């Protein structure tokens, strides 16, 4: 697998090089904002049933068809299999986060994830929907939290959307 | 006029020999024995390295010194071997970690039992299987079910059941598994240029039957 | 590549679960020790070259015979390639560090090291020096808790190499 | 897997109605049937091996070639090979004839049969023959039974057939 | 999709071997009960509609406090979708009977049951009183082996509810 | 047991080689951690009872009618019990905090929970009402990173339990 | 698997009680000693290759059989095996030492060694004799060491001594 | 497998002929170089290490890059995994020479490799490249032996080249 630091390593590599100062300083900056960081993911994981919870009504109230025979999200199995995956999604974005690295997502979930929904005739647009319901729920607790010291989160939170995105354009 | 050179005139072996599949059609199986000279244990060890790891190189640092211990002392059986190279950072590394759960999937498939996925409810159950339980549980069911215990239950090495015609095959095995082996010098990697990824498209699973769930 | 953070992944990838409290308290700990790491990584970066060129040296010191006629540390060429790899492993090492993590090591160095030296015949004794050498030398630079992460990966090495 | 009724359940269900009256009576009549249905599965099993090998017989004497060395029946192994196929796929169809449903067939016998056989260097065209003479002769059974009370088994014949031929056009 | 016939076939089909007098003598067992099965299907059918109004009412009875603002069984939109459901209970024991196996109700309904209604908050109990009420109702409709039929589907909902 | 110290043994070990410096830098995350961990659990050590009342009693106002005859939270001995349980899921989050994972929780609480609470007939619900509850209270008693601790394992449970 | 900490959890469960105040007391001061407690170990893994080089260089001096042939030592395949031993036994102290509890040592390594060993017809006493040889090294480094900090580090010492010994004991 | 007496057979079944006289000719001849032929076998698999190191050393001096960051025999893993190809290669060859075949050698060996190679981004010439390097070397053992009685190895020595080329060949 792969995070931040590896990466830049990585690179240093094939360059055959001890690491930049420069690119140093990315890492140095990097590790302050890790509590930062943390409580982050820590938000999502702690409201994650909820997250998703949220986010399916959400969906579902929008297009009612699922639910309906003939729909995707019918019968129960398939309604499962729809939270199920949803929840998937969102576990490997929070790792992502924490690593501070799209890769782990990329390659464990978002790779080929297109062409399995369209074989299965799963809608692949609903799906992306779904995976932003929940990008903007989940950043309500990333940036709205209880006895966390208070300061800025943004840069955190972009990370995060850009996260989500990446899914959703891939998946769509 | 009974006897003549028929006009196609292909041999026995040719339709193997033409796919490359001429080694893993009757695969040959290796067995080890109530005692075991240092040879056969030094073969089966062999043979299990390059059918869990897809023919992929084992250093010698990457190798499992007590796994193979406990297989000389008898303490363990090889489908015990099997599963503790099945649950091992460097099999997880190689084919789980990098891939997706459907590539997965297919890939274990064919490691622990040499076909490849018969039809699309293969990957249902051992997709949520995954979610609910481990990785390690998943593992297990394949060890653990019936299919395996039936042909290498035991103090046998997994072997490839794919192209032979095997009792309650699905059609079209014998296509997807080409897809998978794809020849004696060829080694599913996580390490190749762009990555790893299913050779099994998703559309032909559906052609063989899918159920609801 | 296996760093503090890339295996906690894993590992609450493999149960099929959410990183919960559990993982976040060790990753924290790489973090706070980062600090000291990152500070270890700058002064071998600094003062490369010198640790080099006094390695290299010493090994031959430690073996006399190498410089002669005929034999493997002899003419020029060889010396180069002597000099680029005791180099190569202190990048490495470097990488570690700042990684927080043996991975980079591990891979890089470590695998397939055995083979390598058996095809070409280089005798593990000579890296080793090298590393020891270094070690001393790194003994003045640094201090405390820096310290002790640059030698916890120098040792990782000699114990590979061993 | 499916059958003649869980079909009709299924097109029902993505109506999601209640089954037409109409439909009922589809189900119905087809029970009345069974008897016969079953009687004519009853007459392919019982005389399984025989079908074979005759169609075998028929098979040889008009592609001699398939025999001779260099052929695709020749040696002993390909012909080994070649008798197993043919029970197989009649064995499915049987399998189907009980269900009142291709589906069974087409899926696990009949579904990527063809390509396999390409791969091989197999003559499509031959095993498709096979087939045919197979279903001819399973049919003469079928038909002509002993100590069955008489009456009309054409429909189920045609089925029969139908799924013979299936086979055949896939294969070929 | 698990009927008597489905799975005979299955069945035989593992074993590699032709269906022989041994399965034949199931199915035949399936056809002969259809009948019955048959007649019990046309009576939920006809009847569903009064039967689903019994059933979501008698529910309100049993648990007052749904119908409450604040809850779940309160404001239309819930009432409207509890009333489906329980439409969706009654079309698929039908299919089921017809089918001559449980199988339609297990994929439909029975699987992913637990986590659908876990993260709806849908507590099994509800759905339980209407089949109940429901297997009190058709205890007159029906008779003999067809009401014998009906009540084991319902019952084996029940269960898997439970 | 999962906690920080057992997982990188089991690490470790699994692949046959020493503690490295990786699994070191985890460890001391833990341990680290553990003052303001262990803080926590003293102070909910000492409350136990009063947040338990607090809890088992809120659950009443919130679900009024299970203290109506031939409910479930009618009755002396159903009330002992609810409130034997509550003070169990407390016990555990204590441990857990001070074995630093979430280990004694998933054994004795989180594995096979959802079975029980289904041939019983234990509403989810509740429980959760009675976590909440509780973690409004310890929301005064403590502050900063000991509070933060106290949450997380809270919550891992009201998150095990929906 | 087992530690000080995971430990003292299941007596208090078995009572039924929380933690006493005395017991936290137990793993505060545990905690305390933590730093002490890693650089131990990491003086064991740092120097791992050389404790078992020179604990074998002593063992075959002494019983210099084993390495002739007849002996157990003898020949190489035996030998390598004998290395490979001491260096596991090795690992699963620091373990355990690490752990602060016997535990992990013993469940995974030392239950059913000694009887393993007899059935091979491994001298049990030379093993025992090895685990020895190690100890002392090794309690060496961990006493000795430069650049950390000064202090006494006895405590942990003598635990560490207990560890081999319980090794040492069960193997003999 | 196959190999120079059981491909003469394979060709005369498929003419459906017992062997021509002139055709057993053949064999009887090749017989007849027998101990030659092995001797030479003995050569290439007493000297292996060697051949191997030679060709190593010098194929690294030509195509310095490969040895460099960014190349392909760079770092250790990789260095290895070459080196081992270059055996397996060697090894098969060997073989090939034994059973007076090519087969063996196309189908285990080369069969799949190029495809290998280039999903991984190994350059083909250089391999091919390495093949060679080791052809010269191997005929340098085989055509110079020491203790074999005098005389012509020539038309082996021109077969072995062969194998070699059409390694070569297939991988490039
Ligand atoms: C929910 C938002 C939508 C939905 C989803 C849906 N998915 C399936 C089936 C599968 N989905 C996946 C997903 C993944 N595979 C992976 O490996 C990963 C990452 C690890 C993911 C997320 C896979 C494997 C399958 C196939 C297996 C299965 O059936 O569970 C279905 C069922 C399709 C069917 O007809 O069987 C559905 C419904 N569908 C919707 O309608 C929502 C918009
Ligand atoms: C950001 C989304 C929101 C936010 C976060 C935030 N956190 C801190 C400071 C800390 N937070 C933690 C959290 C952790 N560190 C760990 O080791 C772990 C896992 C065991 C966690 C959960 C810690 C310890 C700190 C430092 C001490 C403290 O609490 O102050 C800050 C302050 C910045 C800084 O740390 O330098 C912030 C901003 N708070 C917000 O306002 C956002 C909504
Ligand atoms: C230095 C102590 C001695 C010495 C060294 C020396 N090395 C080689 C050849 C190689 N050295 C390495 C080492 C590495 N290259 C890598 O990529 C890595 C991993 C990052 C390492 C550790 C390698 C792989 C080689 C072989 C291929 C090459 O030519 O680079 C030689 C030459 C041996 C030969 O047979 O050509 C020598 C001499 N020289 C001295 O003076 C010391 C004795
Ligand atoms: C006989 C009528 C004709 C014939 C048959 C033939 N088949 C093979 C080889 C194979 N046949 C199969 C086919 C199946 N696999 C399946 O899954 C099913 C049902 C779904 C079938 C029917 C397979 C897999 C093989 C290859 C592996 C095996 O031997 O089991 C041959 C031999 C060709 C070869 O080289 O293997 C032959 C001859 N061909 C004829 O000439 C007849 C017209
Ligand atoms: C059709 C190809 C032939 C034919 C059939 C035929 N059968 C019946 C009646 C019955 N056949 C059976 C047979 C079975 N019932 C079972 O349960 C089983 C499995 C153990 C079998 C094999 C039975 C019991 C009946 C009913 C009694 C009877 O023997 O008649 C008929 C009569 C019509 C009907 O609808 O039952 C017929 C026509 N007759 C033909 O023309 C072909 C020879
Ligand atoms: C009736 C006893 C109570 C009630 C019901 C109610 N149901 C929902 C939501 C859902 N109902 C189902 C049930 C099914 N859908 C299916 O596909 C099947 C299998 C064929 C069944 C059994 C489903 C899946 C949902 C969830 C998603 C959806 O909207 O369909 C609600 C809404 C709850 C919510 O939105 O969170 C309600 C209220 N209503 C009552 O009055 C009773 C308490
Ligand atoms: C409190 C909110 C409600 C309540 C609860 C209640 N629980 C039971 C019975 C059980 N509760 C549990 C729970 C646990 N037992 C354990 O060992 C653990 C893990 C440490 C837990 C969480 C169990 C297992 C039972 C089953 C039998 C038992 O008593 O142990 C009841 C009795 C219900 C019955 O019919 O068995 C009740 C009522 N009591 C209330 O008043 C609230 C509604
Ligand atoms: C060395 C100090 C002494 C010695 C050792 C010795 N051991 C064996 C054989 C075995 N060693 C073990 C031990 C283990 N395997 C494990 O997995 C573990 C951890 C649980 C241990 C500690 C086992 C079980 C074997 C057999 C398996 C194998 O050979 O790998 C031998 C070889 C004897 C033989 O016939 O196998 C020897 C020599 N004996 C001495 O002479 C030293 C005093
Ligand atoms: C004891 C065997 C010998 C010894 C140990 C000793 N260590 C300290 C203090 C520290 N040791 C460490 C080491 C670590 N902390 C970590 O997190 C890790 C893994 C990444 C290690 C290896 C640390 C950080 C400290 C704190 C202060 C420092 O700068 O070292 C002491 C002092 C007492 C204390 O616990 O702080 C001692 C005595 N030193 C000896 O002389 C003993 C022979
Ligand atoms: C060396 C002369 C040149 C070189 C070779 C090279 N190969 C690999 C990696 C692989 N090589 C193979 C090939 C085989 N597997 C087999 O079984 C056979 C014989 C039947 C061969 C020849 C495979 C499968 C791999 C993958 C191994 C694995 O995944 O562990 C590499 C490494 C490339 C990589 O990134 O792994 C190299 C370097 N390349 C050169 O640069 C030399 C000129
Ligand atoms: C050819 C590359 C070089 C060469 C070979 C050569 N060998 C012989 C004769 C023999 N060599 C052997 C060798 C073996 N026979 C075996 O059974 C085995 C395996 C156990 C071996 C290794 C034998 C037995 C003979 C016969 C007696 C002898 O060695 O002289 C010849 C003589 C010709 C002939 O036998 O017809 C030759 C020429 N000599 C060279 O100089 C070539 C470079």
């Amino acid at each position: 697998m792969q995070d931040a630091f590896t990466k830049a390593i990585v690179a240093a590599d094939l360059r055959g090089s001890f690491l930049s100062e420069q690119e140093l300083n990315q890492l140095t900056n990097l590790v302050k904002e890790s509590n930062k960081r943390l409580d982050a993911v820590n938000a999502i994981t702690g409201n994650a049933a909820e997250i998703i919870s949220d986010a399916a009504h959400k969906l579902f109230a929008e297009q009612t068809d699922l639910i309906r025979p003939g729909g995707n999200a019918y019968p129960n199995r398939r309604m499962a299999a729809c939270l199920r995956d949803m929840e998937i999604i969102l576990r490997y974005v929070s790792y992502a986060l924490l690593a501070g690295d799209a890769s782990v997502l990329e390659d464990r979930c978002l790779n080929g994830l297109k062409e399995t929904y369209v074989a299965l005739g799963t809608p692949t647009r609903s799906v992306a929907r779904a995976v932003q319901l929940m990008k903007e729920t989940a950043i309500g607790y990333v940036n709205s939290p209880s006895g966390v010291t208070r300061g800025d989160c943004s840069a955190l939170v972009n990370e995060a959307a850009t996260y989500f995105d990446k899914a959703a354009a891939s998946i769509a | 006029y009974y006897s003549r050179p028929a006009p196609r005139a292909t041999a026995d072996g040719d339709a193997q020999t033409k796919l490359g599949i001429t080694a893993v059609a009757p695969a040959q199986a290796v067995e080890l024995r109530p005692n075991f000279g240092e040879t056969e244990l030094q073969a089966v060890i062999r043979a299990t390295y390059k059918q869990l790891f897809g023919n992929t190189y084992i250093l010698e640092a990457d190798r499992v010194v007590q796994a193979e211990s406990l297989l000389r002392n008898g303490s363990i059986n090889v489908r015990e071997f099997v599963r503790l190279l099945a649950k091992s950072e460097l099999y997880k590394e190689r084919f789980f970690h990098c891939t997706s759960n459907n590539r997965f999937i297919e890939l274990t498939f064919k490691h622990l039992l040499g076909r490849a996925p018969y039809n699309q409810s293969e990957f249902v159950e051992h997709l949520d299987r995954y979610q609910k339980s481990g990785y390690d549980a998943e593992i297990d069911s394949y060890i653990d079910s019936d299919e395996y215990r039936r042909v290498f239950g035991e103090n046998t090495v997994p072997y490839f059941r794919g192209f032979k015609y095997q009792t309650g095959q699905a059609a079209g095995v014998f296509e997807r598994t080409l897809k998978l082996y794809g020849g004696d010098a060829d080694s599913d990697t996580n390490r190749n240029r762009q990555g790893q990824l299913r050779q099994v498209d998703p559309q032909e699973l559906l052609r063989s039957g899918r159920g609801i769930v | 590549m296996k760093t503090v953070i890339t295996e906690v992944i894993a590992s609450a990838d493999s149960q099929g679960r959410f990183l919960n409290n559990t993982e976040l308290q060790a990753a924290n700990g790489r973090f706070q020790r980062a600090t000291a790491s990152m500070e270890a990584a700058r002064a071998l970066t600094s003062n490369a070259d010198s640790l080099v060129k006094g390695a290299v040296q010493e090994v031959y010191n430690k073996f006399p015979y190498l410089t002669q006629p005929g034999q493997m540390g002899y003419g020029d060429t060889n010396q180069a390639k002597c000099a680029r790899d005791i180099s190569h492993y202190l990048r490495f090492i470097t990488y570690s560090l700042v990684a927080g993590g043996t991975g980079p090591l591990d891979d890089y160095i470590v695998a397939g090291l055995r083979e390598v030296n058996r095809t070409f015949n280089l005798s593990p004794s000579w890296y080793i020096e090298a590393l020891k050498h270094i070690k001393g030398k790194v003994g003045s630079q640094l201090s405390g808790q820096p310290l002790t992460e640059a030698n916890a990966y120098i040792d990782y090495c000699i114990n590979a190499l061993s």
